[PDB]
Formats: structure tokens, C-alpha cells, sequence
């Protein structure tokens, strides 16, 4: 009822506050495809989505804005969500990718291999990952927490997120992590957003609203990826792509957001209260400076 | 004095009936734009559709070095607008195709610097 009309669905609050044991998700339109504009790929309408849902928020969106996106590679050899970043984005902002495997993109600078051996000497303002492990497909047990590349997630995410800055970190029912979710209770607020192309699937991404550097909640993530599987199968979506058709206000607005380079004893209730807003960024102004660790091995015997 | 010439191979290959190059990266936008070829964002207008740039390049695609010098690709980082009827090829497109320094249209599909 107007659902189909949006970019997507945000886990409703109520279902936030649960105490659900976890189930298997048994969605009753899984495997459903929506219908896509002629020639429009899934990722550049699940991208357009995700932008679409996250300029609905108080992102803080700061001159020379820093943008990192892992898994951003693809079976096609080319990066559609990079391309729908750089769309979204402000012109002119700084947008890193990844991936394991190589691929073609228009972000300023590509790294290729495992996200582990990723590392940035500067701080970030928005986090995007849509990672997944094919391997996660081979389920052979309970679903437990995951750790991988998520374990990664959470180190990048306390070291190298700027405090104010945003992530939005792709989940499914069995590729999930109990610390991201508990991570969400360290930012203003936080959500777990499914598009409405996609809605035949379980994925969501887990968007953190500015962050604060320390918990505002304490959230137990196994509780919360159980209350978010009881979401999810009792409240069906049905595909939509209707949104997809109205691009006039797509663009990031581009707020000027402050960035200062406090310490941490300087963070006071007020600066948190601004952090909270999306009216302040806190980490150095320098330059951008990454890098991929590489294993050097020689197999001549 | 050797160099593989990329151009030469894809447009021989399309003329003999090959499959242009597919998952070049269509955008969704409003087209309404200002039609040029070459934006910092997606430009299309009612004539065009609009991709990302790298995937459209013959040489970001090939894993080969650019014509450049230094290196540099004309189109990696933007989005490049194609005209509708030749959306099926993009990579051909703007390989066989220039723009303006003027205008920055498509000379002869959207230039009109000659009136
Ligand atoms: C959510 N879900 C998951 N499975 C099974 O659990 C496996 C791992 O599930 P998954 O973690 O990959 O989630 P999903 O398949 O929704 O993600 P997507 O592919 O990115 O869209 C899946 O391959 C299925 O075999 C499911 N099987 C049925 N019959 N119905 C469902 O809703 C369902
Ligand atoms: C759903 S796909 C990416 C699709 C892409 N975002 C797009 O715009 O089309 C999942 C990606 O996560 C990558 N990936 C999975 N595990 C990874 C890891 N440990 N490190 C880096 N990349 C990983 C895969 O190579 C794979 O390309
Ligand atoms: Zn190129
Ligand atoms: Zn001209």
C-alpha cells in the first residue's frame, strides 16, 4: 500500500525490538525476477535503489568526500555499481573500489584482491560493500555468524570511518555477521534496507547513519539477524521497479558538510549531537593514500 | 616498430557479422540532458542512452594500453551518451566516432557547428 513506489523497505522498528530465535527465511516469491527498464542490468537498478533509499537520511556529504566500495567487481568483467556511485555522488568526490577478481571500472583507483589485504592511510565518510562468497551457498549446517570478509568489515569500520560517516554492508540470510550487526548500535541510527527489485531475495544492505565511535545501543547480533530473517519472512515485498523511472532528484545533495580534525577528548555531547545530525565529519582533511598487500612467492622448485 | 592495433581488429570483426562487445554499463537518467558526448554525469537527452564510461572503452575492455602517451582513457570516470540507435555498440560507437572541441556533441550526431 504505496510500498511499490519506493526504492525499497526498511526494516520496520517494531520488528527492531524483538527477541526472535532464527529460522530458515522461506520467502514466498524467492526466485521471482522483477522486470527491469529494456537493457537496464540488475546491479545498476539495485544500486539506484540503495542511492535512491540513502538520500532520505542525514548523510553528511563534505567537500572532497572519500567513498570506499569492496566487492564491486563482477562475473561481467565490468563494476555496474561503481558506475551508479559515481552518478550518485557529487562530482568530483573520491571513490575507491575492490574486488577479488579483475574487472574494468570508473572509480578513481582500483585495488584487486582479498579485502584483507586492503589498507588506507586516510579515514572515510561512506562505506559500501556488496561482498558475497559463492561458497556461502553450500549450506551444510546451522546458520552461524560469518567471519571472512566481515571480520574485515568491522576492523575497517572502527579504524578507518570517519566519525559522522555512513557504511551500507550487504547481507542475506546465511551471509551475515552478529559484530556488524552489533557495529549498527554504534551509529546514529541504522537499518536493514531491501530493494524492490529484489525483493524475491533475502539480501539487504545493513545501513549504519552516522557514525559515533562508541555504542549508543548495545545490540546482540544474533538476536537481530533472527529478528531480521522474522521480518522478512512474514512480511512479503512484492518486486517493484517503479522507482527506477524517476531520476530527477537521484543526485546526492551536496550539503558542504564540516570536517574538523578533533581528538577524542574533544568530543563532547554537543559534537555528538552534530555527528548524530549529519552536520559534521571528524577525521584529517590530508591526502588519500591506499594500498593491497601482495604475497610474493616463487614456485620454480 | 610492432603494435597491436585494437581499432583495426573489432571494427574488422564487427564489419564480418561479429557480436558487438555486451555488458557495457547502462545508466538510468532522467533524458534530459544536454546531449553531449563525454559528461562528468549521465547527459542523455530523448535521442540517447547514457553508460559508464569504462565499460564503453575498447581498451579498458581488451586490457590493452590506451592510444594516449601517458596512458590516459577519454572515457573511464564519465558517462558516455550514445545515441539510441547505435546502443547496441557502444564500444564501436565511440571508437568509429569524434567529438567536437567546440560543442562537445557527437560530430555528426548532435554537432551542428556547420550553419
Ligand atoms: C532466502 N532463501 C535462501 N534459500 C536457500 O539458502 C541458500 C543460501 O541463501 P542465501 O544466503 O544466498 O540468500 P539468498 O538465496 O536469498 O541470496 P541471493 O542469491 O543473493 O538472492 C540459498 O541458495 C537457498 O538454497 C532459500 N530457499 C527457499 N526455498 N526459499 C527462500 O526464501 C530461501
Ligand atoms: C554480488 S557480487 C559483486 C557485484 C558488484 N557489486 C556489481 O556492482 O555488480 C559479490 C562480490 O564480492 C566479491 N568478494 C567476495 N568475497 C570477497 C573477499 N574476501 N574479498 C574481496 N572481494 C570478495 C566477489 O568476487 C564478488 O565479485
Ligand atoms: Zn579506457
Ligand atoms: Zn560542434
Amino acid at each position: 500500500s504505496s510500498q511499490a513506489w519506493q526504492p525499497g523497505v526498511a526494516m520496520p522498528n517494531l520488528y527492531k525490538m524483538q527477541r526472535m530465535l532464527l529460522e530458515k527465511c522461506d520467502l514466498q516469491n524467492y526466485g521471482d525476477s522483477a522486470t527491469l527498464p529494456k537493457g537496464i542490468m540488475m546491479n545498476v537498478a539495485k544500486y539506484t535503489q540503495l542511492c535512491q533509499y540513502l538520500n532520505t537520511l542525514t548523510l553528511a556529504v563534505p567537500y572532497n568526500m572519500r567513498v570506499i566500495h569492496f566487492g564491486a567487481g563482477s562475473d561481467k568483467g565490468v563494476a555496474p555499481g561503481t558506475a551508479v556511485l559515481r552518478q550518485w555522488l557529487p562530482t568530483g568526490t573520491l571513490l575507491v573500489d575492490s574486488d577479488l577478481n579483475d574487472f574494468v571500472s570508473d572509480a578513481d583507483s582500483t585495488l584487486i584482491g582479498d579485502c584483507a589485504t586492503v589498507h588506507t592511510a586516510n579515514k572515510w565518510d561512506l562505506i559500501i560493500s556488496d561482498m558475497y562468497d559463492p561458497k556461502t551457498k553450500n549450506v551444510t549446517k546451522e546458520n552461524d555468524s560469518k567471519e571472512g570478509f566481515f571480520t574485515y568489515i568491522c576492523g575497517f569500520i572502527q579504524q578507518k570511518l570517519a566519525l559522522g560517516g555512513s557504511v551500507a554492508i550487504k547481507i542475506t540470510e546465511h551471509s551475515w555477521n552478529a559484530d556488524l550487526y552489533k557495529l549498527m548500535g554504534h551509529f546514529a541510527w541504522w537499518t536493514a534496507f531491501v530493494t524492490n527489485v529484489n525483493a524475491s531475495s533475502s539480501e539487504a544492505f545493513l545501513i549504519g547513519c552516522n557514525y559515533l565511535g562508541k555504542p549508543r545501543e548495545q545490540i546482540d547480533g544474533y538476536v537481530m539477524h533472527a529478528n531480521y530473517i522474522f521480518w522478512r519472512n512474514t512480511n512479503p515485498i512484492q518486486l517493484s521497479s517503479y522507482s527506477l523511472f524517476d531520476m530527477s532528484k537521484f543526485p546526492l545533495k551536496l550539503r558542504g558538510t564540516a570536517v574538523m580534525s578533533l581528538k577524542e577528548g574533544q568530543i563532547n555531547d554537543m559534537i555528538l549531537s552534530l555527528l548524530s545530525k549529519g552536520r559534521l565529519i571528524i577525521r584529517e582533511n590530508n591526502r588519500v593514500v591506499i594500498s593491497s598487500d601482495v604475497l610474493v612467492n616463487n614456485e620454480n622448485l | 616498430a610492432f603494435a597491436v592495433d585494437a581499432a583495426k581488429a573489432y571494427k574488422d570483426y564487427l564489419a564480418s557479422g561479429g557480436q558487438p562487445i555486451t555488458n557495457c554499463v547502462k545508466m538510468l537518467c532522467t533524458h534530459t540532458g544536454t546531449g553531449q558526448a563525454i559528461t562528468v554525469t549521465p547527459e542523455a537527452n530523448m535521442d540517447q542512452e547514457s553508460f559508464g564510461g569504462a565499460s564503453c572503452c575498447l581498451y579498458c575492455r581488451c586490457h590493452i594500453d590506451h592510444p594516449n602517451p601517458k596512458g590516459f582513457c577519454d572515457l573511464k570516470g564519465k558517462y558516455v551518451q550514445i545515441p539510441t540507435t547505435c546502443a547496441n555498440d557502444p564500444v564501436g560507437f565511440t571508437l568509429k566516432n569524434t567529438v567536437c572541441t567546440v560543442c562537445g556533441m557527437w560530430k555528426g550526431y548532435g554537432c551542428s557547428c556547420d550553419q
